[PDB]
């Protein structure tokens, strides 16, 4: 229990979320963030700062933008900005204050009935059991066609169309969540691969690196995205589910379950997410380029050895007297580097 | 006008004195006049009980139980009277002990602050003695111009609410009253007005924060150290799928060497190569981004809510220090010393080995901050800081290290003239009058102080400065000094010591 509050104290000191929402101006920013994503970031940073004085602009906002970037909620790249999974877990946390899907349903609790089925079934490697629950499936649905032989189909009332409905509609939109943290996860072990190689620099690590063509960056959720992906290939389901889709989109009971941007949502949603997909790939190579690209310059030693030695000079740099002229504009001992020769003084001649 | 001034002070069974006893006081001057150890010393430490926390005497227990002259069932019961013009306080305590089980825990106290005019000591004596504690609580339904507390610190911030004054003036008071000599200028400043705010407290936490952070970086360079150890096997068994085995051989006894425990039961077979790959994934991919994540959250934190923090702190008590400094300057304008001058306070900071040490220091914690190494010269930086702080603390006793961690001690104090005795006396009674009196006012709402001890001269300022500001005084002396006394003060109060019990008598001269 103790811990707990030692937890939480340690989240709202660091975590980028945390602080964002805790900031100042934290609507503003996360208003003009959200439609951004959707120089010129600073540009229009200050015109929205600027008609909104109530409660000189252009400093404030670099220095506001550099705090951000230094709290790493968003990333600069080389002079692109992009934004993390902090900044969507803050906007999923704002924008579900107003409308929020309940789950404390039927349709879900008969979801999860059915997934825990399905997984305890998946797990038991016995035959004996797998056969016996085929058979008491099939029994199970010839029973249910037998019955509606008979002429008793089923279906769903106005109330339990809208509550499957807006339970799918739930369901379908998570499938994006985690599209940014796979990339902030292969951001960080491109640095911590980069640290590893200067601290080291031995050139037997770099050139057994490059031999090797087995790819660098292996992280927990890459493995993942990439099983999810895969499967997000088969395109013979996702035609179905794109049909089924569609048909669904056509009831009279839609408009009293989703409005007009939930229904464009769900309408493209196989697209987008094979859109979405096929552009997280591409930043996996350049990540891994850009690697391979740095590995091969061959400078890493000389980083090593300059930053100690600016280390020693900003070390000695504490024990002189800044507050005399005289030490200040002592002439210092650096040569002559890219000297341009002067003009020639015939000027006319 | 609208200022409270003492009246009386009533006793019941309280240390030496048996039964009743009453003692008066004039609204000019009075003086506690007797031998020495009669009894002086416990009147004015029953007052001082009734007005702060933790009173400087020994203890309540034996006061109650006149240390041995009352033992078993007793009660003991104290009062306090201050009138003004149609006004009229009165602050009790009474406390008392049900049996022989004479200690800290098993004495019961209550006490009672009253306007009404019938609220007496012996009203509250019957109702303890016909009811106990429910009586006692019970004449609050009873009654308006009554209330009782069964708690110090409510009672005590009732009566700072009461007379409009700060958290710190009937400390003030409670110190002035039994001083013993008035030392030098700087040792009365830094002793007698300004509070104890030392910051030795923090020190300790700090260091117990850092010793915390030390076993997560240890973490991190094991982990580091078992993978650097583990990598030369992944090479080996490269080498093999392109004789070699002794190599190899030799690679997975190094990495078992560093091993803790995860590594347990393996061999140098070919069979177990894999599982040695495998814990080597473990380490890259899983437990050093941990690791390495929580050792820079921990060292940012410490960093900055921690030795940061408790320099400002001193800092800002400096600055505080340096403002009331101002303001008494300012309030002692009002006053002439002598004809035409008046006095001035003037702070110096000083300097010291251990405080250039300690800014070089956080120089270099500064400096240390713009270095990319992920973390490992920020925390060598930080642990000279640390070591220093640690070694102040240890040793509490030293000119050094209270320099450090003390902020009254940061400082000099001068005196100007724009001798000794009438200075101390100027600056202590300046003192007194800033600290009761209401902000934006000039008039306190709390008027008796008591004082301690000197020619005849000596004494004629201290007795016009205290009118000039607004104060009644009781002062104590002994039998030596009743010469001057009877020109200024208009009354005494008389004890006598007769065995083991004493009685007050007061008269005018």
């Amino acid at each position: 229990a103790q811990q707990r509050s030692e937890r939480y104290v340690s989240a709202r000191s660091q975590h980028p979320a945390w602080l964002l929402l805790a900031s100042r101006r934290a609507p503003l920013v996360l208003g003009c963030l959200r439609t951004l994503f959707e120089e010129d970031a600073l540009q229009a940073l200050s015109e929205m700062l600027a008609a909104y004085a109530s409660q000189a602009t252009h400093l404030q906002a670099g220095r506001e933008l550099r705090e951000w970037i230094k709290r790493r909620l968003v990333v600069e790249r080389e002079g692109r900005i992009y934004a993390t999974d902090a900044l969507e877990s803050a906007i999923q946390f704002v924008d579900s204050l107003d409308s929020r899907i309940m789950t404390s349903t039927a349709s879900r609790l008969s979801v999860v009935q059915r997934e825990i089925e399905n997984l305890e079934t998946g797990l038991n490697p016995s035959p004996t059991g797998r056969i016996a629950s085929l058979r008491r499936r099939i029994q199970d649905l010839e029973h249910e066609l037998a019955r509606v032989e008979a002429g008793h189909v089923d279906v769903l009332d106005e109330a339990q169309a809208i509550e499957g409905m807006r339970e799918v509609y739930n369901l379908a939109t998570s499938l994006r969540a985690d599209f940014r943290r796979v990339e902030d996860s292969w951001r960080e072990a491109d640095r911590a691969l980069r640290h590893s190689i200067i601290s080291e620099h031995r050139g037997e690590i770099v050139d057994r690196l490059l031999d090797g063509q087995d790819a660098l960056l292996n992280t927990p959720e890459g493995r993942v995205f990439e099983s999810f992906q895969q499967q997000l290939r088969q395109s013979a389901e996702l035609e179905v589910m794109r049909e089924r889709l569609r048909t669904i989109l056509r009831h009279p009971a839609v408009p009293k379950a989703l409005n007009r941007p939930q229904q464009r949502e769900l309408r493209w949603l196989a697209l987008r997410l094979v859109r979405e997909s096929q552009a997280v790939l591409q930043a996996r190579a350049r990540s891994e380029r850009d690697v391979r690209g740095f590995m091969k310059t061959g400078l890493a030693a000389e980083h090593h050895r300059v930053g100690q030695l600016l280390n020693d000079f900003f070390n000695l740099a504490l024990s002189v007297d800044w507050q005399r002229q005289s030490e200040r504009r002592k002439p210092a001992c650096l040569p002559p580097v890219g000297v341009a020769i002067t003009g020639v003084p015939a000027i006319e001649r | 006008s609208e200022t409270f001034i003492l009246t009386s002070i009533e006793l019941y069974n309280w240390g030496g004195f048996q039964g009743y006893h009453r003692a008066e006081i004039d609204p000019s001057g009075t003086a506690v006049i007797g031998p020495t150890g009669s009894g002086k010393t416990t009147l004015v430490d029953a007052l001082m009980t009734l007005l702060c926390a933790n009173p400087r005497y020994r203890d309540l227990v034996s006061y109650v139980r006149g240390v041995i002259a009352r033992q078993g069932k007793t009660v003991t019961a104290i009062a306090a009277t201050l009138e003004r013009d149609g006004a009229q306080v009165r602050l009790g305590a009474v406390l008392w002990f049900e049996g022989t089980s004479s200690s800290a825990s098993d004495l019961k106290k209550l006490w009672l602050l009253s306007e009404s005019p019938e609220q007496t000591l012996e009203h509250w004596l019957s109702q303890h003695h016909a009811g106990g504690m429910r009586a006692l609580r019970q004449m609050e339904k009873d009654g308006m111009g009554i209330w009782p507390y069964p708690s110090k610190k409510a009672f005590l911030a009732r009566l700072r609410d009461y007379f409009e004054v700060g958290e710190n003036a009937f400390t003030l008071l409670n110190r002035a009253a039994g001083l013993k000599q008035l030392n030098s200028i700087d040792e009365i400043f830094r002793e007698l007005v300004l509070d104890d705010r030392s910051a030795f407290e923090r020190a300790a936490e700090v260091a117990s924060s850092f010793d915390d952070l030390t076993d997560i970086h240890r973490e991190l360079e094991t982990a580091r150290k078992q993978q650097r150890s583990l990598q030369p096997v992944a090479d080996g068994w490269e080498r093999y799928r392109a004789d070699q085995k002794t190599e190899l051989a030799k690679r997975m006894s190094d990495a078992l060497k560093a091993d803790t425990g995860a590594l347990a039961e393996v061999g140098r077979e070919l069979v177990d190569v894999p599982r040695y790959l495998e814990r080597l994934r473990v380490l890259t991919e899983e437990a050093l981004p941990e690791k390495l994540k929580r050792f820079l959250e921990y060292l940012n934190r410490s960093s900055d809510d921690g030795v940061t923090q408790l320099l400002s702190y001193i800092d800002h008590e400096v600055s505080m220090i340096e403002e009331r400094l101002d303001d008494l300057n300012s309030t002692m304008q009002r006053v002439d010393f002598q004809p035409g001058r008046y006095l001035r306070l003037v702070a110096k900071k000083v300097i010291h080995e251990s405080l250039r040490t300690l800014q070089h220091a956080q120089r270099q914690l500064n400096s240390a901050r713009f270095i990319d190494d992920e973390g490992e010269s920020h925390y060598k930086a930080l642990q000279a800081l640390v070591g220093l702080l640690k070694d102040a603390c240890e040793h509490s006793r030293n000119q050094g290290a209270k320099a450090l961690l003390d902020p009254r001690f940061r400082l000099e104090f001068a005196v100007s003239v724009i001798e000794k005795e009438i200075i101390a006396s100027y600056v202590l009674t300046a003192s007194l009058s800033y600290a009761l009196c209401p902000d934006g006012s000039s008039r306190p709402l709390f008027g008796t102080i008591v004082l301690d001890q000197s020619s005849h001269a000596v004494a004629g300022r201290i007795i016009a400065a205290l009118r000039e500001f607004g104060l009644h005084a009781v002062f104590i002396t002994p039998n030596k000094e009743m010469r001057l006394l009877r020109h200024h003060t208009r009354s005494a109060v008389v004890v006598h010591r007769r065995g083991v019990e004493s009685s007050l008598v007061s008269l005018s001269w």
